[PDB]
């Protein structure tokens, strides 16, 4: 994470802490790209397309 | 003197009694300190994860 500049960092049922700390079965890391205007409608809790 | 068997439904109620506490206690108590909503499951998510 620090080659890159982060401009959102929101963790849901977890804390940025423990995402680099815990450890667990399987970490699953998927990435595209996206602009930082439709930042809004990348939410799990929202009717974007 | 023979028979204590389960045909004897007077020694079948003192095994009522017996299990009946035993359930109460053991059983109540401590499936009831396991977990509750789903998500808490154990402690309360003090480090592991929150």
């Amino acid at each position: 994470l620090s080659l890159f500049s982060v401009n959102d960092f929101t963790c849901s049922q977890i804390s940025p802490a423990a995402i680099a700390s815990n450890c667990y079965s399987s970490l699953i890391l998927d990435y595209f790209s996206y602009p930082l205007s439709m930042k809004s409608d990348l939410s799990v809790s929202s009717a974007g397309p | 003197q023979t028979g204590f068997t389960t045909t004897n439904e007077a020694f079948q109620k003192v095994q009522d009694a017996v299990n009946n506490n035993a359930q109460a206690l053991s059983k109540l108590a401590s499936e009831l300190s396991n977990t509750f909503g789903a998500i808490s499951a154990s402690i309360g998510d003090i480090i592991q994860r929150l």
